[PDB]
C-alpha cells in the first residue's frame, strides 16, 4: 500500500496474465437454469403450493 | 390464582416501583398504605450499602485463611492477592444483591401493593406504566415515592407542596368536554 | 536490486550520507503528530514515516536547535487594545450571525 | 556472608511477609556460599557444602518428604546425615538439583505425574507433548527426596542451569546434556518431546564438530535459556514471552513468538563487540560485552538487545536479572538498576537508570541474583 | 411435523431382529465388492494422497476394480474375508438393533402420531452404534487386515484365512486379546457419525419435496440418494483413519507410516496429504452406501407394508 | 503494571492528559467490564432455561 | 510526584530500536511540558464546540 | 498477513488497513512523539545569578562544608536539599 | 516439530486470506474495463 | 449547515485577525522574537520568528 510508488515499471512481465483455474464452478454455471428455476419456482413455491403438486380430485 | 398470570408479571423492578410512585403520586394510592414499602426500602439499602463492610472481615476471618488463599497470598504478588480479595467480595456482594432476603422482602411488599392496586382500579394498573427514562431505577421511584410521602406528610403539605385530599370538579365524563378529539384536533 | 522493476544502480544513499537541513534553526512539531491527533488514531500525511524518510534530504528536526536561545529580551511593539477589539467584533458577529 | 533477601511475596525469601525492601538474614553465620531463588523456593549452600532448602514444598520439593510451607529455613536431611558435600544447586519451578564435590548428581521435585486421577490428560495427550519434569528417574513420578539420577556425571563442567521445567549441563568439553521439557526449543535440541533421561545435545554437537564454536554457558529462566560459545555471540531459544530471546528484526513483526532452535541474538546495536557474559531474568536478558558496554532485551520494552546508558567509566563487574528489573555492579561497589531491582532508590537518576541506595545493605554487596520475582544478595 | 407420524404399527423385537438380520445379510451380499474395492483404493493411497488435479482429482474406483480382477481370481477375489464382514455386520446389527428398540420403548411418546424428536433419535442411534461397534470391532479389523493383504507387500501382509483363524493369530502373535480391538475407538466414532449423519438429510429432503411436489413414489429414493450423499460426506474421513488404524501392522517396520491413534493418525493424514486425503474413494463409498440403504428400505418397506395389510390397517396409516 | 512500572504517573499518556485521561480510561473499562458481565449472565441464564430445563 | 522518574519512557525505547532518524529520545524532564495533551486537544476541538 | 509479514510497520503509520495478527504500530496506544523543548519565551534569567549568590551565602553562613557556590548553579540546581544536608525550611525566611 | 499439522494449517490459512483480498482487489474493487464487462454479462 | 457555518465562520475570523500583531518582544540576544496574536475567541496566542 504505502510502500510502492503508483507506476508501471518497464518490463512487460508485469503484464496481468488471465490463467484459467478451477473448473467446479462451472458445472453450477451450465446448471444455473435449472437451479434458477428451481429456486423461482420450487423453493419460493409459486405461484402457489398446489400448481407444481400432483393433481388429486376433492373427496 | 396460582396459574394465573397478572397482569404485571413481566414487569421489572423499575416498572413496579415507577407504578406505585405513579399511583401514589395520582392519589389512587392513599399514604395509609406506604410505610411498610418506605420501611422495606430503607432496609433494602442499608442492606446493599452495608453487606461487604460486614463481608469483608469474614473473609478475612475464615476464607482468607484457608489454603488456598494462603497458597496464593504467599506465592503470588500482594497485587495479585489484593485483586483475588477484591473480585471475591465482588462476587459475594453481587450474590447478596441478587438473593438477599430484605430485597425478597421488600419485592413481596411491592407485590402486596400491585394487588391493592389491582383491586382497586380493576385492570386499569396496566395504564400506570410508560417508557421509564433510561438510567432511573427502582431505588430511585422509591426514593420519589420517599419525598413524595415527607412532602404530603410535612408541616408544607399546604403552603409549599400540593395537599393529598382531591378536590377535583365533580362532573359527568360521559357528557363533560373533553380537551382532545379522536381522530381530528380541535382549536 | 528489486528484479521485477528495480535497476543496477538502484543504491540507497545512507541516512547520515544524507544532506542535513540547515534553513533554519527553529523545529518543525508537526512532523511528531500532536496527542491530540494521536489519541484520536488520525493518520496524516505530514507525519507519516513512510514520507518522512526522504531520500536525498533529511526533513527538519521537530525542536529547535540547540544555538537558539529563548530567554526575553525587550519589547518592540505592543498594541494590546487589539485584543479588546478582536473580542468585541467577534463576539458582536457571533450574536448577529447567531 | 550474610544474605539480604526482598521480593513481590515471601514463599522462598525466609519469612512469612513480605518486604520491598531488603531483609537482613544472618541464620547463616557469614558461610553463605551459594544461592538460588526459584519461583516458590530457595536453596543455599553454605562454605562447608551443607545445603538448606526452604519456601514452598510443592510436588515434594526441598527434600523434606512433605508437600507444606517450610518458610524458615532447614538443612537437607539426605544431604546432612552423610556429610556429602554439595558443590553447586539448581532451583526451578518445582524441582531442585545438586551437584556435589565427588561428581554425584541429586534430584527431587515434580516429575509431571498427574495432579489428580480425574483430568483431561485423555484429551491434552493428543494435543500437546505428555508433561515431565527435570527429574532425570526416566519416569513421569515426583521425587520427594533427593535421589540419584543414574548415568549422570559432573566433574570439572563449565555450567549447570535449569528454567521452569527442564535443565542443562555444560562440560569442560564443551559438550552440553539436556533434559526435561524440550517444548517450543526450551533445550534448544530442535525436538518438542520431553527428554526425560539426559541426553547429548545434537544441535550443538554439529555446531561444535562443523563450525568449531564451543558452548561457553548457558542460563535459563521460565521456559527461555540463552547460551554463549567460544566467539562473542549470544543464542537464545525457547518461549518469547515479552521478547527476551532479542530476536525481532523488525519491531512491528509477531513472527518471534518462540525459536525452536538457538537462534542469534540481533548484533545491530553491537557489531564488532564480544559479549563478555550474561544474565537471564524470568522477563529479561542483560548482557556486557567487552566494551564495557551493557545491553538488555526484554520486559516488553526492547524486543532486540538496545544499549543501557549507565555510565561506562567504571567497569561492570556482576549483573542480576528479575522479573520486570535488573541492576548492574560496578567496581566502586555502585549498583544501577533497571527499575526497582533493590527496592530502594537514591535521588541519582538517569535517562533510563536508578542508583540503588547503599544504606540497604550493610557491607560490600559481593553478589546479586534472583530471576522469578524474589531477589537476593550475598553481603561480606 | 411433531405429529405428522404415524406409528400405528411397530414391530415386535423377534420380527425386527429376524427382519433387520436378512435385509442386512443380502444387502452386504449384494454390495461388498464395492466395499471392498473401496478399502483398496484407501489402502492404496494411503501415505501419498490425491496428486491429480480437476477432473482426475482421486482415484478411479473403475480402475481399482480392473486392477483386481485382473489378478486372476475373478469375482471370488472381490468376497475375500465376506465370513469376516458379515459376522461383524450380524453382530453389529444385532446390537445396534436390540439396543434402539429397548430404549425406543422405553422413551415413546403415548401418542401413535407422535415422535421422538430427530435430536433425541439421533442420540440413541450414535449410543447404540457405539457401542455395537465396540463390542464386534475385532471382526471389522480382520475383514480389514485381509482385504488390505492383497494390496500390501507379501512379507507384510498376515496371511488369514478365516474370522476365527484370523482372531486367533492376533491373540497369540501380538500377545493378549486387548490386541482385538485395535482401532476400536475409530470405528465407534465412525459408527456414530454414520449413524447421525443418515436419518436426518433423509427426512428433510422428504418431507421437503413432498411439499414441493406432492405425494409421488419418486421422493423417498431423492431424498435416499440426499441423505446417501451427505451421510458418505460425513462418515468417509472416520472410516478412512480407522481402515489406516486397522491396517497398521503390529511390527513398526512394516508399516509404511506408523500411527499411534486416531488423532496421530488425522495428523500424519493431514502432514503427508491435504485435507481432502480423508475423501479418497468417495465414490465407492457413496455407491455403496446408496446401494444398501436402497436394498434395505425397499426390502423392510415391501415387508412391513404386507405385514401391516394383513393386520388390518387403513391405507394412509400404511 | 506492564514493563515494570508501578505507577499512574510514569506513562505517557498521564503526561499529556493526567488524571482525566485515567478517568476515561477507568470508565471505559468499567463499562466495557458491564456490559460482558451483563451478557454473561444473560447467557448462563439462556444454558439453564434451555440445556437443563 | 515526578522526583524520581527516568527521562525515558515506552516509546523512547521503541524508537530506539528502529531506523527512524527523524526523531529523537526525550532527554529532558517531562515537567516543563506537562499535560499538552490538554492544550493539544483544545487547540483540535476550539474551531467545533459552537 | 496471517502468519506471514509481508508490510513493514516501520514504514506504515496505522497496521489496521488488512486484518493480520502479525503486525504491530511502532507507535502504540499511549506513545506521543513530542518535542522536548518548545517555543515558549522563558523567564529573565537576570536576577537569577544575584538569587542564587546571596541564598548560597546565606546559607553557607549555617553550613561552610555544604559547598554551595555561585559557579555550582548549574550542577546544585539538579539536587536536593536532603542530599546536600541543609534544612532550607529553617532558613527560608 | 510438534505440529507440522497445525503449520499446514496456518498455511492453508493465509493462502485463503491472500486468494480473499486478492479476489476482492481484483473483481470487487477493480476499474479494469475487461473484468467490469466479464461481471456485467 | 449550522455545523460548517460556524465553523467556516470562526475560523475565517481566526484567519483574518491573525495577520495583526498584538505583541512583540525580542529574545535576549535579539535572534528571535516572540510574538502574541489574535487567537479564535480574542485571546493570546504566542508564536516564533
Ligand atoms: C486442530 C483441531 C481443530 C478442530 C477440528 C478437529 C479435527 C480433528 C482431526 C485433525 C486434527 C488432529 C486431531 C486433534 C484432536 C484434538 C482433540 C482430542 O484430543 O481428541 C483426541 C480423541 C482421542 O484420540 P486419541 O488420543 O488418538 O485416542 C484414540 C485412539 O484411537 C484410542 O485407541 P484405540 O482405538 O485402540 O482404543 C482402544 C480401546 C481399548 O478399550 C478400552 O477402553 C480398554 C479399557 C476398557 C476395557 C473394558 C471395556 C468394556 C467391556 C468390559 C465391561 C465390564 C464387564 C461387563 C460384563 C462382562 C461382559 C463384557 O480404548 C478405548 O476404548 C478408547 C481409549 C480410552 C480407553 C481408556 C478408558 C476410557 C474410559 C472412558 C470411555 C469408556 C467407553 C469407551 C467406549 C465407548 C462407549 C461404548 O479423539 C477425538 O476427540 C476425535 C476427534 C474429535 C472429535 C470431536 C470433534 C471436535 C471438532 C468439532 C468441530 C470444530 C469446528 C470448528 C473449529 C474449532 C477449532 C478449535
Ligand atoms: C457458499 C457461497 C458463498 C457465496 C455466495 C454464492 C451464491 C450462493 C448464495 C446463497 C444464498 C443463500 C441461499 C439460501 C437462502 C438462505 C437460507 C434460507 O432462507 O433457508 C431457510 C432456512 C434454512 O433452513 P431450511 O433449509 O429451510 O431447513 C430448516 C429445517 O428446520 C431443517 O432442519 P433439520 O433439523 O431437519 O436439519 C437436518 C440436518 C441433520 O443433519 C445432520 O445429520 C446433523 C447431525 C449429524 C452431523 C454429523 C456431521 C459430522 C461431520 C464430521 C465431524 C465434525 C467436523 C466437520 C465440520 C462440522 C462440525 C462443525 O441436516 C440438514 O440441515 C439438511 C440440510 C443441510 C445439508 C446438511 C449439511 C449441513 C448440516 C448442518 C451442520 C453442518 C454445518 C457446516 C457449516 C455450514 C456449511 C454450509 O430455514 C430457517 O430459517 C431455519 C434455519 C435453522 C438453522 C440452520 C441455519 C443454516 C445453517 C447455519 C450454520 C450452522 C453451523 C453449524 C455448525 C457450527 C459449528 C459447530
Ligand atoms: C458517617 C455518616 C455517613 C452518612 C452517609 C453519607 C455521607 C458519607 C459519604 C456518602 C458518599 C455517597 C456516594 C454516592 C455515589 C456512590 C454510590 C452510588 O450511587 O452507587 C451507584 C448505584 C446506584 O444504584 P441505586 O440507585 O442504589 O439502585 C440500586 C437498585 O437495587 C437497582 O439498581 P440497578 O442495580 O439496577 O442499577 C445499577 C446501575 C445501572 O448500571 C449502570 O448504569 C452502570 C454502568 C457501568 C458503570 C461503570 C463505571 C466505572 C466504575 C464501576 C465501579 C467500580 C469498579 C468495580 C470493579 C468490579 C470488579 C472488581 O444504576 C446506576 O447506578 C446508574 C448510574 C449511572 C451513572 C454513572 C456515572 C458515570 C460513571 C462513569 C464515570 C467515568 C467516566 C465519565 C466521567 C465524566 C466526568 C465529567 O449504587 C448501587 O446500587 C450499587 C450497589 C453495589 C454494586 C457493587 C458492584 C461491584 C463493585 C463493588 C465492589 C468492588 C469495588 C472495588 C473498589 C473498591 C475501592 C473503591
Ligand atoms: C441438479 C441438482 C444438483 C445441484 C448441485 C449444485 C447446486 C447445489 C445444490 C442445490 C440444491 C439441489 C437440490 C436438492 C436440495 C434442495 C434443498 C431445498 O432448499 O429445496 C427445498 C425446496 C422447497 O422447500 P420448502 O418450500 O419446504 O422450504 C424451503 C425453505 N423456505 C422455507 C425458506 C422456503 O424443494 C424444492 O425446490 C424441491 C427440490 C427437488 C430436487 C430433486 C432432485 C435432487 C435430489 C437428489 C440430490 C442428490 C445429490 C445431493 C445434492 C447435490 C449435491 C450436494
Ligand atoms: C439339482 C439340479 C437342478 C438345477 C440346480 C441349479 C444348478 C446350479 C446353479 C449354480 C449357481 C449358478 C449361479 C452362480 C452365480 C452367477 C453365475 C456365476 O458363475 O457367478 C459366479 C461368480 C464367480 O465368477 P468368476 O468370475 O469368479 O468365475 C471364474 C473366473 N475365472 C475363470 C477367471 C477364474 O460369483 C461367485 O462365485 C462369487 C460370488 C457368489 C456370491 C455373490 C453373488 C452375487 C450375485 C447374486 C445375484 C444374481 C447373480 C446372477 C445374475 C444373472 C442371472 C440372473
Ligand atoms: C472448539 C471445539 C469444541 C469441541 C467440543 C465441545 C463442543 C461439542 C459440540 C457438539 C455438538 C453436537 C451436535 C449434535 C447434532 C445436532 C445437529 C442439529 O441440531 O441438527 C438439526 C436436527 C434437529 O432435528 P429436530 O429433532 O429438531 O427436528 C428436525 C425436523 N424439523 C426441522 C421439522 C423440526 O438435529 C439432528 O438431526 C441431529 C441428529 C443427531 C443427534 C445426535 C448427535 C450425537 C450425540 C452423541 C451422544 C453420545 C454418543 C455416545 C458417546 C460415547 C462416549 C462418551
Ligand atoms: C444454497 C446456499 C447454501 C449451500 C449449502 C450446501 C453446502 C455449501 C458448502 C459451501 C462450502 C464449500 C467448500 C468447498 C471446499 C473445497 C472443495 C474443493 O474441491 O477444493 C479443494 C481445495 C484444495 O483442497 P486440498 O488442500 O485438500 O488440496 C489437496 C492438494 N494436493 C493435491 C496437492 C494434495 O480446498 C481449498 O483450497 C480450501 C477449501 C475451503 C475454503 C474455506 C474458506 C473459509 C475459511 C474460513 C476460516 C476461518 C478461520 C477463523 C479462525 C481464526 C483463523 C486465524
Ligand atoms: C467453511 C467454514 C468451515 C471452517 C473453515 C474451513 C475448514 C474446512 C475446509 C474443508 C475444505 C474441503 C476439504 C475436502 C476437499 C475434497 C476435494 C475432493 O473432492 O477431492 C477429490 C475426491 C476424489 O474422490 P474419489 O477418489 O471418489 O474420486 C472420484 C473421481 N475420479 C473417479 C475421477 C477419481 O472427490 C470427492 O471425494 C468429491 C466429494 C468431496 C467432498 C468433500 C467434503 C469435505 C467435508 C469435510 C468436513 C465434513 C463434513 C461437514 C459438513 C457436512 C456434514 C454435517
Ligand atoms: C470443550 C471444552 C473442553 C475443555 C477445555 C477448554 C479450554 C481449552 C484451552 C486450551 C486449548 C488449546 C490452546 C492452544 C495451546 C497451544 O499449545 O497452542 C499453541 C499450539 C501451536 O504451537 P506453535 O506456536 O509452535 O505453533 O497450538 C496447538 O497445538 C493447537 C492445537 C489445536 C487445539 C484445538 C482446541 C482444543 C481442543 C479441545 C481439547 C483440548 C485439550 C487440552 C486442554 C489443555
Amino acid at each position: 500500500e504505502s510502500e510502492d510508488l503508483d507506476f508501471q515499471c518497464e518490463s512487460f512481465k508485469s503484464q496481468h496474465f488471465r490463467k484459467k483455474g478451477p473448473i467446479s464452478q462451472y458445472l453450477i454455471l451450465g446448471l444455473l437454469p435449472i437451479l434458477y428455476f428451481g429456486t423461482e419456482f420450487f423453493y419460493n413455491h409459486y405461484p402457489d403450493e398446489d400448481y407444481w403438486r400432483v393433481a388429486h380430485p376433492p373427496p | 390464582n396460582n396459574l394465573r398470570l397478572k397482569p404485571w408479571f413481566h414487569w421489572t423492578d423499575e416498572e413496579r416501583s415507577h407504578a406505585i410512585f405513579s399511583a401514589y403520586e395520582k392519589r389512587i394510592l392513599k399514604s395509609e398504605d406506604l410505610p411498610s414499602f418506605l420501611r422495606a426500602n430503607r432496609i433494602n439499602n442499608v442492606s446493599t450499602w452495608v453487606f461487604p463492610l460486614i463481608a469483608l472481615p469474614l473473609f478475612n476471618q475464615s476464607i482468607f485463611k484457608l489454603g488456598f488463599a494462603q497458597r496464593i497470598l504467599l506465592t503470588r504478588p500482594a497485587i495479585e492477592w489484593h485483586c483475588f480479595k477484591i473480585a471475591t467480595v465482588a462476587a459475594s456482594w453481587l450474590a447478596w444483591l441478587n438473593f438477599s432476603p430484605f430485597y425478597r422482602k421488600l419485592e413481596n411488599e411491592k407485590e402486596y401493593l400491585l394487588d391493592t392496586l389491582e383491586s382497586r382500579i380493576g385492570i386499569n394498573v396496566l395504564d400506570l406504566n410508560d417508557a421509564l427514562p433510561r438510567w432511573t431505577t427502582s431505588q430511585e421511584y422509591n426514593r420519589r415515592t420517599q419525598q413524595l410521602y415527607n412532602q404530603r406528610n410535612g408541616f408544607f403539605a399546604g403552603l409549599l407542596y400540593p395537599q393529598e385530599e382531591s378536590s377535583r370538579p365533580l362532573v359527568d365524563i360521559a357528557s363533560f368536554p373533553k380537551n382532545l378529539h379522536k381522530e381530528k384536533l380541535t382549536k | 536490486f528489486h528484479h521485477d522493476k528495480g535497476y543496477k544502480y538502484d543504491v540507497t544513499t545512507p541516512y547520515d550520507q544524507r544532506y542535513n537541513y540547515v534553513a533554519d534553526r527553529l523545529g518543525h512539531p508537526e512532523i511528531l503528530g500532536n496527542p491530540f491527533e494521536r489519541l484520536m488514531r488520525l493518520e496524516g500525511d505530514i507525519y507519516h514515516p513512510n514520507y518522512l524518510d526522504q531520500p536525498f534530504v533529511k526533513v527538519p528536526n521537530a525542536n529547535p536547535n540547540a544555538s537558539l536561545n529563548f530567554e526575553e529580551g525587550e519589547v518592540l511593539y505592543e498594541n494590546t487594545r487589539l485584543l479588546e477589539w478582536a473580542k468585541f467584533w467577534n463576539y458582536s458577529v457571533v450574536v448577529g450571525y447567531l | 556472608g550474610n544474605l539480604y533477601t526482598w521480593g513481590q511475596y515471601a514463599s522462598g525469601t525466609g519469612f512469612e511477609t513480605a518486604s520491598a525492601v531488603p531483609r537482613k538474614v544472618d541464620y547463616f553465620s557469614g558461610n553463605v556460599s551459594k544461592v538460588a531463588m526459584g519461583p516458590y523456593h530457595t536453596a543455599v549452600i553454605t562454605n562447608d557444602g551443607s545445603l538448606y532448602t526452604f519456601g514452598w514444598g510443592q510436588n515434594g520439593a526441598l527434600g523434606n518428604g512433605a508437600k507444606e510451607f517450610q518458610l524458615s529455613p532447614s538443612p537437607v536431611s539426605f544431604f546432612n546425615d552423610k556429610k556429602l558435600k554439595v558443590k553447586d544447586v539448581v532451583v526451578g519451578e518445582s524441582y531442585t538439583i545438586a551437584v556435589t564435590e565427588n561428581g554425584e548428581v541429586y534430584s527431587w521435585g515434580y516429575g509431571g505425574e498427574p495432579s489428580s486421577k480425574i483430568n483431561l490428560d485423555f484429551f491434552r495427550n493428543a494435543i500437546l507433548p505428555q508433561r515431565c519434569g527435570a527429574l532425570g528417574s526416566g519416569d513421569n513420578k515426583n521425587r520427594l527426596t533427593p535421589q540419584q539420577i543414574a548415568n549422570l556425571k559432573a566433574d570439572g563442567y563449565k555450567n549447570i542451569s535449569g528454567g521452569d521445567n527442564f535443565a542443562t549441563l555444560v562440560n569442560q568439553s564443551g559438550e552440553v546434556i539436556n533434559w526435561g521439557t524440550g517444548l517450543f526449543g526450551s533445550l534448544g535440541n530442535g525436538s518438542d518431546y520431553p527428554l526425560f533421561t539426559p541426553e547429548v545435545n545434537a544441535y550443538f554437537k554439529h555446531l561444535k564438530e562443523h563450525e568449531g564454536l564451543t558452548v561457553q554457558s548457558i542460563k535459563s529462566a521460565g521456559h527461555f535459556s540463552a547460551a554463549l560459545l567460544s566467539n562473542g555471540k549470544l543464542y537464545t531459544f525457547g518461549v518469547n514471552t515479552q521478547g527476551q530471546l532479542g530476536i525481532r528484526e523488525n519491531l512491528g513483526h509477531n513472527t518471534d513468538q518462540n525459536a525452536r532452535l538457538p537462534t542469534p541474538v540481533v548484533d545491530r546495536h553491537f557489531v564488532g563487540q564480544k559479549v563478555v557474559d550474561f544474565e537471564v531474568g524470568e522477563n529479561t536478558l542483560v548482557f556486557l560485552t567487552d566494551k564495557n558496554e551493557v545491553f538488555f532485551s526484554g520486559l516488553e520494552l526492547a524486543y532486540q538487545p538496545i544499549r543501557w546508558e549507565i555510565p561506562t567509566d567504571k567497569k561492570i563487574v556482576k549483573l542480576a536479572a528479575s522479573k520486570d528489573t535488573f541492576a548492574a555492579v560496578t567496581e566502586t561497589g555502585k549498583i544501577y538498576q533497571f527499575n526497582e531491582f533493590v527496592g530502594v532508590s537514591t535521588n541519582e537518576v538517569g535517562n533510563d537508570y536508578n542508583v540503588a541506595d547503599s544504606k540497604a545493605f550493610e557491607g560490600k554487596v559481593v553478589d546479586l541474583g534472583g530471576s522469578y520475582g524474589i531477589r537476593f544478595a550475598i553481603v561480606n | 411435523m411433531n405429529y405428522s407420524y404415524k406409528r400405528y404399527w411397530e414391530p415386535s423385537t423377534a420380527e425386527v431382529i429376524g427382519l433387520s438380520l436378512s435385509v442386512n445379510t443380502i444387502s452386504a451380499a449384494l454390495t461388498y465388492p464395492i466395499e471392498f474395492v473401496k478399502v483398496r483404493s484407501q489402502i492404496r493411497t494411503e501415505g501419498v494422497g490425491i496428486r491429480s488435479k480437476n477432473l482426475y482429482m482421486g482415484i478411479n474406483p473403475n480402475k481399482v476394480f480392473r486392477e483386481i480382477h485382473a489378478t486372476g481370481n475373478g469375482l471370488r477375489g472381490f468376497y475375500q474375508g465376506f465370513e469376516s464382514h458379515l459376522i461383524g455386520r450380524l453382530s453389529y446389527l444385532f446390537i445396534r438393533n436390540l439396543t434402539y428398540k429397548i430404549i425406543y420403548d422405553r422413551t415413546k411418546p403415548v401418542k401413535a402420531h407422535n415422535d421422538l424428536s430427530h435430536r433425541e433419535k439421533g442420540v440413541i442411534a450414535g449410543f447404540a452404534g457405539g457401542l455395537a461397534a465396540f463390542l464386534t470391532s475385532p471382526a471389522d479389523l480382520v475383514n480389514t487386515r485381509t482385504i488390505a493383504e492383497g494390496g500390501k507387500p507379501k512379507e507384510w501382509r498376515w496371511g488369514y484365512k478365516g474370522l476365527m483363524d484370523g482372531i486367533n493369530k492376533i491373540a497369540a502373535t501380538e500377545g493378549g486379546n486387548a490386541a482385538l480391538f485395535r482401532g476400536s475407538y475409530a470405528n465407534v466414532l465412525r459408527a456414530v457419525i454414520l449413524n447421525i449423519s443418515l436419518t436426518g438429510p433423509f427426512d428433510y429432503l422428504n418431507e421437503k419435496i413432498w411439499i414441493t411436489f406432492g405425494d409421488m413414489t419418486w421422493n423417498k429414493y431423492a431424498a435416499l440418494l440426499w441423505a446417501s450423499f451427505w451421510g458418505s460426506v460425513a462418515t468417509l474421513p472416520f472410516d478412512n483413519i480407522r481402515t489406516r488404524l486397522y491396517a497398521q501392522n503390529a511390527d513398526p517396520t512394516k508399516n509404511r507410516l506408523t500411527y499411534s491413534g486416531w488423532a496421530d493418525a488425522a495428523k500424519k493424514l493431514i502432514q503427508h496429504e491435504g485435507i481432502s486425503g480423508f475423501y479418497v474413494g468417495f465414490y465407492a463409498f457413496y455407491i455403496r452406501t446408496f446401494l444398501y440403504a436402497w436394498t434395505t428400505v425397499f426390502i423392510t418397506d415391501k415387508i412391513t407394508s404386507d405385514w401391516k395389510r394383513k393386520a388390518g390397517l387403513k391405507e394412509w396409516q400404511i | 503494571g506492564s514493563h515494570g512500572i508501578t505507577k499512574i504517573s510514569q506513562t505517557q499518556f498521564f503526561h499529556q492528559f493526567g488524571p482525566l485521561g485515567t478517568l476515561g480510561a477507568v470508565g471505559f473499562y468499567g463499562l466495557t467490564a458491564y456490559l460482558y458481565y451483563k451478557t454473561t449472565i444473560f447467557t448462563v441464564k439462556k444454558f439453564y432455561s434451555h440445556c437443563i430445563l | 510526584l515526578y522526583l524520581k522518574s527516568t527521562n525515558y519512557n515506552r516509546f523512547d525505547y521503541r524508537l530506539k530500536q528502529t531506523d527512524w532518524g527523524f526523531y529523537i529520545n526525550n532527554n529532558s524532564n517531562y515537567i516543563q511540558n506537562i499535560f499538552s495533551g490538554l492544550k493539544y486537544i483544545w487547540r483540535g476541538l476550539r474551531f467545533w464546540i459552537i | 498477513c496471517i502468519y506471514q509479514a509481508y508490510q513493514n510497520p516501520l514504514r506504515h503509520i496505522n497496521t489496521g488497513h488488512n486484518p493480520n495478527n502479525v503486525y504491530e504500530d511502532i507507535v502504540m496506544l499511549g506513545d506521543y512523539p513530542v518535542q522536548n523543548r518548545t517555543h515558549d519565551k522563558v523567564i529573565s534569567q537576570t536576577y537569577v545569578p544575584a538569587i542564587a549568590n546571596i541564598a548560597f551565602t546565606h546559607l553557607s553562613k549555617k553550613y561552610p562544608q555544604a559547598g554551595l557556590k555561585v559557579d555550582q548553579l548549574n550542577t546544585l540546581k539538579e539536587k536536593t536539599w536532603n542530599d546536600l544536608g541543609v534544612n532550607i525550611e529553617h532558613e527560608k525566611q | 516439530n510438534y505440529f507440522y499439522y497445525l503449520d499446514r494449517i496456518k498455511k492453508l490459512f493465509t493462502y485463503l486470506n491472500d486468494l480473499r483480498k486478492h479476489i476482492l482487489k481484483k473483481y470487487v474493487y477493480t476499474i479494469n474495463h475487461k473484468r467490469i464487462a466479464i461481471n456485467y454479462l | 449547515v449550522a455545523i460548517y457555518a460556524t465553523y467556516i465562520a470562526l475560523s475565517y475570523i481566526n484567519n483574518i485577525w491573525k495577520d495583526y500583531v498584538v505583541r512583540a518582544q525580542f529574545s535576549k540576544d535579539k535572534e528571535l522574537l516572540f510574538v502574541t496574536r489574535v487567537s479564535p475567541f480574542g485571546t493570546t496566542e504566542e508564536e516564533v520568528y
